[PDB]
């Protein structure tokens, strides 16, 4: 009964193609790219030019932004690939108005590139600063990450002033940093990542 | 015009799933979130997240 | 009425000029009713100089 | 990902369905009058919205008057619809058809 | 009222915001360093012949995070 049910709530939210840890690095990929699907409200003054139009008014407002439909900040994107409603590869394609508006909707191809955090990952990163409870990183010069003291083990104790870190070995730790990801929480605009250290 | 358009335009927010129009519902947001558009009878309590 | 498509209707559609003949039998609707028409007999009266 | 593959290939195809060619089409060759309304409404609210004017503009601020002098010059570049009520269509320009 | 009338700017979606549906036609498929960074070098060529001054910028860091030095 409630069996094949749970199904549809199952293959929602898991992601399919996973991050493989590559070529030795400790850092698993994230990076990956998808091709997608728009729909459009071109301009009436992007009619003689409407390639701009697509891309100033949908796809510059859309990178570096999370997306709650692929799962990832998109970083990039390249190719669009405006349709056509006459189904007839050529120049004057043709969309279809809508009958209150001046704006004409029609579809797109186009493919994008983003960035795919998830759960049981290993990612390295340069720290920024830290403190005696939490550790605070950045990620290919674009993404943060914070290490707090409930992922930190007990003998890595702190000296105190900007005050550095004493591990077990007694040393103040250096910028770049193996850690495991925990639950990413996108709460501010700002896109926060939760990280921890232990296996 | 004289029957949407200078009575009662309205532009609501439809469920495209479960397909209503009152039970639609902008968020209630985090103090530091953003209020998004979420439905009702598609919505189940957090509760019912068995393994 | 309040818009450019609606606005054009009212010009080109349901005017007055294209409702000349009714749609009824193919009458006329429209015309000068009393003042010209007695008034008209007159001028086109050989008398009018 | 993978069912909406199962959802544009077969809309697509329903899409290339009821298309009635160059060739094949065969209702009139003239402008209906709803067409020649319509046209004037939606070319006239295009140019309202700073829409690109492909003709020369003297002195005219309504809309209406300037989306039929690219009428009279066969300027307007739309493309009219025509269903059938089986649910097919032929796509008829402005260019081709006569303004009566 | 006064919290309640520019939630109509915090989402501010119009249609000149937002794409409606947002379907992505195929899989996700990886890209490795090689082809990210030769991705950060084509496209960012072309954005740089209006707005988008800001996220430039921002993928001007990952660009120089494959073959510089922070
Ligand atoms: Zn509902």
């Amino acid at each position: 009964n409630e069996n094949r049910e749970t199904a549809r709530f199952i293959k929602k939210h898991k992601k399919q193609v996973t991050n493989p840890i590559d070529e030795k690095n400790g850092t698993s990929n994230c990076i990956v790219r998808v091709p997608i699907a728009l729909y459009v409200s071109l301009a009436p003054m992007y009619l003689e030019n409407p390639l701009q139009g697509v891309m100033k008014q949908h796809l510059n407002p859309l990178v570096m932004k999370y997306n709650n439909k692929v799962g990832g900040v998109v970083l990039g994107y390249e190719g669009l690939k405006i349709l056509d409603a006459d189904p007839l590869d050529t120049s004057e394609k043709l969309i279809k108005i809508t009958p209150d508006t001046p704006f004409g909707f029609t579809w797109c191809h186009v493919n994008l590139y983003v960035w795919q955090p998830q759960v049981g990952d290993v990612l390295e990163g340069y720290i920024f600063i830290q403190s005696a409870s939490h550790i605070g990183l950045l990620i290919h010069d674009a993404f943060n990450a914070s290490i707090k003291k409930n992922n930190i083990p007990v003998d890595w104790t702190f000296v105190h002033n900007l005050g550095h870190w004493v591990d077990s070995n007694g040393e103040p730790i250096d910028g770049k940093l193996r850690f495991t990801v925990r639950n990413v929480h996108t709460t501010g605009r700002v896109v926060s990542v939760d990280g921890t250290l232990i296996s | 015009d004289r029957l949407l358009n200078s009575s009662d335009y309205t532009q609501a927010s439809v469920c495209r799933e479960c397909g209503s129009i009152l039970t639609t519902q902008q968020s209630v947001p985090r103090i530091g979130s953003i209020s998004t558009v979420c439905c009702r009878r598609c919505s189940m309590r957090f509760e019912d997240a068995k393994k | 009425p309040q818009n450019e498509n609606a606005r054009a209707e009212a010009l080109n559609l349901a005017n007055t000029d294209s409702q000349y003949l009714t749609p009824t039998s193919g009458s006329p609707v429209r015309g000068l009713i009393q003042d010209h028409i007695s008034a008209g007999v007159w001028l086109t009266s050989k008398d009018s100089f | 990902p993978e069912d909406f593959q199962q959802h544009e290939q077969i809309r697509r195809k329903t899409l290339k369905e009821k298309a009635i060619p160059k060739d094949q089409r065969a209702t009139t060759p003239y402008m209906t009058k709803y067409e020649r309304a319509r046209i004037l409404g939606t070319r006239a609210l295009q140019i309202s919205m700073n829409a690109p004017v492909f003709v020369d503009l003297e002195g005219e601020t309504d809309p209406l008057r300037i989306a039929m002098k690219e009428l009279a010059e066969k300027k307007i570049p739309l493309v009219i619809r025509r269903y059938l009520p089986d649910g097919s269509f032929e796509d008829w320009s402005v260019e081709e058809l006569i303004v009566d | 009222m006064m919290k309640g009338s520019r939630r109509t700017g915090n989402n501010t979606a119009t249609t000149l915001n937002t794409p409606v549906v947002i379907h992505a036609t195929q899989l996700p498929q990886h890209v490795s360093t090689d082809e990210v960074l030769q991705f950060l070098e084509s496209f960012i060529d072309e954005k740089e012949n209006t707005n988008l001054s800001s996220s430039i910028s921002q993928l001007k860091r990952i660009q120089r995070d494959f073959k510089g030095l922070p």
